[PDB]
């Protein structure tokens, strides 16, 4: 009942810029191997043991926000199901430690080898300690997303990243088929050591609040071109089928003539004397007509893209000539330009963009073909192993290769343009790469509510390091953490990406800034005005007025606030030190304005919106959803009932809903070895607990999920189904084979409601309410599911000491949706005893006020710690590799909620 | 009853026999993971004479098995723990105890 | 002092809008031409806010506030009182000479500590 406190160490994670994954038509390799070496580990720097885990993680939900959180704080690798780690004695996953027998098992000490092997062909994560393999492998784990190395450490450690090759030596031969992790680096980027997705980093003049980091995706490694098969070739194209091929038969050969690669009559192409400028008739026939139909293939790509041709002016054939230059002169059958010659011709930017995407669709077809022949990516070229440094999609390619591809086809489209045939741009369709996670894009930083000001003249500098979406201004204390600033009355802000002021919408104001611009925000509660100054210059509206907002009521008060879009960096200088300010002397000082934190010893505590879902109760004033608590009757137990009030009306909110009860059930410490009346001798000693859900008519069972979730469920997916459920099974055995433990672990345990309805020909609007029932035995750890009181084939086995919250996920489709019936059956004990310890022998079903229906807020507020761990990550040497060093201890007093198991 | 799960091996030769104080930095935990006791917060080692029955019997028999500087774990069953009565106000009756035993030194 | 004549002369004010109406002074281009080049109804005929004289006063008034001292603030509000009492240049000087020891004390308010910290923090300041 009572909240428990403790002192808990700060734990942070560190990753290399090496992300791996598997997908249909992927350009990656699903076998990787990295190592981590221990330099110095202090057994006990603080009261709590020093944290150190090494393993893998996932790019789509592993967000290790420092401080409190799931379990008992200090979250690292293994706390949630997006990470898989090995501390030296246990395989951590889902905040559970499972002992593993090892040849010389102990906690990671100095001079210890942590060899991580990851096969993605079949899901398997292997660990080796000092060459001897750790007798435990993860299996049946989620693969969607990407996988990357990660080390989770508390203060007082030194570790080294042995990534092999130029970045280490591995000190041990890697297992066959597994590649060193340094070979997965993307061509554009250079390898470095960085933490996981964060909100803050050190800065030269001051700390910089960091807008969310753009993350690469597995879908960005599959090359997806436009299909160039179902295209009937037009007459105007077959009419020009020849010159556009003749001009690309030796265009790659033209550059190197009169150099060391100068042709000779005895040999031909690919013999280090390649050119052969004569003609393609001398060249082999198959590659010849292949080059013709490759010119046709480029024209077919132009068709599929949306390019069409039209002839207006004088025929270029007349006013074009071939130039027998003094250079490129050859003795083999006369001298001529290697491609077909061309005179003065230019190209507009539409043609530049079009040839760019034309080269893109050439590269992605080449990469697709290579993948279909088995090839994959590796930063070092291995021809016998069939790996290339350029098997990445064009968007991920390097600028050198981009330019090299674009040059040839730029010449080609130039030759097309010379003949006067128009290059017609297609229609423009605006598209967004990622749309579902609208909340990860926006992060809102604001001062703590205790710092609220209701009077005076306040000034703070928001030095925009980059030039992205940054809304800065003043927000009322009760500002919501998930709505964009200015969408309501709760925030008066200025947007500087495209220059407007936001309040219940947008209106033009000021000029968009550039990089390194210090945005100073005024506020004056005497005359109730808001003014913005950019680089010491007062921003102006579309009039002579110099006030952004006016007639602002006092209200609860105003707080300094700023927001940052993805991949953005900004400095929020609250003017704690007056001398540190830059444009304060220019404006505000002579006007009577004050720094917001002019006389404060501690820095202003900042609260940042955390886009990590947490189940919270529903306010009764909710616009769309409401929950009914109906008293029980003589025949039915009391029920919790959910209705959609605005459904069937205009502007109603219909979306994926995550719903769960407010109280957990904990499985016992140890499990057992190996009419319609309850029988008194059975209902007293039974260990099975049951609850029923009555899906109402009009609500489609095919979008209803019923089951139980662990309290670490933070999956806010718009398109949720049983496939997105996080699950992992730990396989444990002795040294050779003999798997003696294979446990199925998950955070979400749900059954799809569409599997309990008869697939009739018509009549999906069932007049019978689907009554899904769930039984859980706490003495064995098994649970079943009943479609209509009759048992189904589905079941689940969970480990002891497991906490499960009753959850039912639903997409609303009717006024009457779902009713939670905390009922009971013949000799089956209701949840009124599985929730409250004082009512263990009371079979009467009850719904006390603490038991409540909670849905999932995607974003909740959080507090930024006043200090962060000082971590040194740098390359120690050529053979040592990257090194991590953390010395200064830092402890945080975390209050813990007992039942939800989150502090 | 009492079983040892070594976390960090010690020397393996010097074992505290009958007649000398056992100096230890213990970290007791409940079966549910809720820590109920420790000694590094108090920053003073828990010095108890061996064999004088000054500590709970499970800890007593566990402390003899390991050696100097051995970080280990002990699963104190209710039989060799407080058991029926528990610890009044701290430990509930009939509960399993887990200890992060660390015999740092002997006198 | 010119603006003092502007406020103290209603005739200069009365023919000020005369000059505006026969010269078709917009007073918008004269204040927004720079804003137009920076790539960013009610009293359009004439209004107090569009008075170019009060504009040039307010554009560089903080130069005058800057050249004074923060401990002289209370000297400013007691001078607001005397100017509300219609005291001209001759008697305001002698009353301020009486009020020489009435100047503000930096220890009296925390805001004066940092204000003097920055005020001597400017390199162009001399204590004499």
């Amino acid at each position: 009942l009572l909240l428990q406190t403790n002192l808990i160490n700060y734990v942070t994670s560190i990753r290399p810029n090496i992300f791996v994954g598997r997908a249909e038509g992927s350009t990656q390799y699903g076998k990787w191997y990295f190592e981590v070496m221990v330099d110095e580990v202090v057994p006990f720097l603080t009261a709590q043991a020093t944290h150190l885990r090494v393993g893998w993680a996932l790019t789509e939900g592993y967000s290790p926000y420092p401080g409190g959180g799931e379990g008992w704080g200090g979250n690292g690798v293994g706390d949630d199901l997006y990470s898989y780690g090995f501390d030296g004695l246990h395989l951590w996953t889902g905040h559970v430690a499972r002992p593993v027998t090892s040849p010389g098992q102990h906690l990671l000490a100095p001079e210890d080898v942590v060899s991580c092997c990851l096969d993605l062909s079949v899901p398997s994560i292997s660990f080796r300690i000092n060459g001897c393999p750790v007798q435990g492998v993860f299996e049946a784990f989620n693969l969607d997303g990407l996988f990357f190395p990660v080390v989770s450490f508390s203060a007082g450690v030194k570790v080294r990243f042995l990534l092999g090759g130029r970045h280490g030596e591995f000190k041990f031969l890697p297992p066959p088929g597994y590649a060193p992790c340094h070979e997965a680096v993307l061509p554009r980027e250079r390898l470095r050591l960085e933490p996981i997705k964060e909100y803050r980093r050190e800065g030269p003049r001051g700390p910089h609040l960091v807008g969310p980091s753009r993350c690469l995706s597995h879908t960005d490694f599959v090359p997806c071109p436009v299909d160039t098969v179902q295209i009937v070739l037009p007459p105007h194209l077959e009419r020009i089928r020849e010159k556009l091929a003749e001009n690309i038969h030796e265009l790659w050969a033209l550059t190197r003539i009169e150099q060391g690669w100068t042709y000779g009559p005895v040999r031909d192409d690919n013999k280090r004397l390649h050119p052969c400028l004569v003609n393609f008739h001398s060249l082999p026939e198959p590659e010849r007509n292949y080059n013709l139909q490759m010119s046709g293939e480029t024209l077919k790509t132009l068709l599929a893209l949306g390019c069409h041709v039209g002839m207006a002016d004088e025929k270029a054939e007349d006013n074009l000539k071939k130039t027998k230059l003094p250079k490129t002169y050859m003795m083999s059958n006369g001298y001529k330009p290697a491609p077909l010659d061309l005179s003065h011709v230019r190209l507009t930017p539409a043609q530049t963009t079009l040839v760019d995407r034309l080269a893109e669709n050439g590269h992605n077809v080449w990469a697709r073909d290579r993948v279909a022949q088995g090839w994959s990516y590796s930063a070092v070229q291995d021809i016998p192993a069939r790996r290339n440094p350029r098997l990445v999609p064009y968007r991920l390619l390097d600028e050198a290769t981009k330019r090299s591809n674009r040059d040839s086809l730029c010449q080609a489209v130039r030759t097309l343009l010379g003949y006067g045939y128009n290059i017609e741009p297609p229609d423009q369709e605006p598209s967004q790469v990622e749309n579902q996670s609208r909340w990860d894009r926006v992060r809102i930083f604001r001062a703590e509510k205790s710092y609220t000001v209701q009077s005076g003249r306040w000034y703070f500098e928001f030095e925009a390091v980059t030039t992205g979406e940054m809304r800065v201004g003043w927000a009322r204390p009760e500002l919501r953490p998930d709505v964009e600033l200015g969408a309501d009355e709760l925030a008066y802000v200025f947007n500087g990406h495209r220059g407007q002021r936001w309040h219940l919408g947008s209106e033009p104001f000021g000029r968009p800034w550039q990089s390194g611009d210090v945005v100073g925000c005024m506020i004056d509660l005497t005359e109730n005005t808001i003014i913005f100054t950019l680089n010491g210059e007062v921003l102006m509206s579309d009039s002579g007025s110099e006030t952004a907002f006016r007639e602002i009521e006092i209200g609860d008060g105003f707080l300094p606030v700023c927001s940052l879009g993805p991949g953005q960096v900004g400095h929020l200088n609250l003017g704690q030190d007056v001398s540190s300010l830059r444009f304060f002397a220019i404006c505000g000082l002579q006007e009577g304005f004050e720094p917001f934190a002019i006389n404060m010893q501690r820095p202003v505590t900042t609260w940042f919106s955390k886009s990590l879902p947490q189940f919270e109760p529903v306010p009764p004033e909710h616009p769309h959803y409401e929950v009914a608590r109906m008293d029980g009757t003589v025949d039915t137990p009391p029920c919790l009932r959910l209705a959609h009030r605005t459904w069937g009306s205009q502007n109603s909110l219909v979306e994926m809903l995550f719903l769960r009860l407010s109280l957990p059930v904990q499985f016992h410490q140890h499990f057992r070895c190996t009419d319609n009346r309850d029988d008194p001798e059975i209902i007293l000693n039974t260990t099975t607990y049951y609850y029923s859900v009555r899906v109402f008519a009009g609500q489609e069972p095919s979008c209803v999920w019923v089951g139980w979730v662990t309290p670490d469920y933070h999956q806010h997916d718009m398109n949720f189904d049983l496939s997105k459920v996080r699950a992992v099974t730990v396989t444990m055995g002795d040294e050779q084979g003999n798997v003696h433990s294979s446990l199925k672990c998950s955070n979400c345990y749900m059954v799809w409601g569409g599997d309990f309805v008869s697939p009739g020909q018509q009549g999906r609007i069932s007049h019978t309410d689907l009554v899904i029932g769930c039984l859980v035995d706490l003495a064995t750890g098994l649970m079943t599911f009943t479609a209509n009181g009759k048992e189904s084939n589905t079941f689940f086995q969970v480990e002891p000491n497991t906490k499960l919250f009753p959850a039912v996920f639903v997409l609303p489709t009717h006024q009457n949706v779902i009713q939670f019936e905390l009922g009971k059956q013949k000799n089956i004990m209701p949840l009124s005893a599985a929730m409250f310890l004082s009512e263990r022998k009371n079979p009467a079903p009850q719904c006390p006020p603490r038991l409540e229906v909670q849905m999932l807020m995607p974003v909740s507020w959080s507090r930024m710690p006043n200090h962060f761990l000082q971590v040194e990550t740098r390359r120690a040497g050529e053979r040592l590799g990257w090194a991590v060093q953390c010395q200064d201890p830092l402890t945080m007093m975390a209050l813990h909620i007992p039942e939800e198991n989150r502090c | 009853g009492v079983e040892i799960e070594t976390i960090s091996p010690g020397d393996g030769r010097t074992f505290p026999k009958k007649g000398q104080t056992c100096v230890v930095h213990y970290t007791g935990m409940l079966q549910n993971g809720k820590k109920f006791d420790s000694s590094r917060d108090r920053n003073k080692p828990f010095k108890f004479r061996i064999g004088k029955q000054e500590v709970i019997k499970g800890f007593e028999e566990g402390a003899a098995q390991m050696s100097l500087g051995q970080r280990a774990k002990l699963t104190c069953t209710p039989d060799v723990a407080y058991g029926a009565t528990g610890h009044p106000g701290v430990i509930p009756p009939n509960a399993t105890l887990i200890f992060d035993v660390e015999l740092l030194n002997l006198e | 002092e010119i603006f003092i004549y502007w406020s103290k002369s209603h005739n200069f004010k009365r023919e000020e809008q005369n000059f505006v109406v026969q010269n078709e002074i917009n007073n918008m281009s004269f204040l927004t031409a720079d804003s137009k080049s920076k790539m960013a109804r009610r009293g359009d005929r004439y209004s107090v806010q569009t008075s170019l004289i009060v504009a040039t006063l307010k554009k560089m008034l903080p130069i005058g506030l800057n050249m004074c001292a923060p401990t002289d603030q209370d000297l400013i509000m007691l001078a607001k009182t005397r100017y509300a009492l219609k005291d001209t240049d001759e008697e305001v000087r002698e009353f301020l000479q009486n009020n020489l020891h009435l100047q503000g004390k930096v220890e009296g308010s925390p805001s004066l500590r940092w204000q003097m910290a920055l005020y001597r923090g400017l390199p162009g300041r001399e204590e004499d």
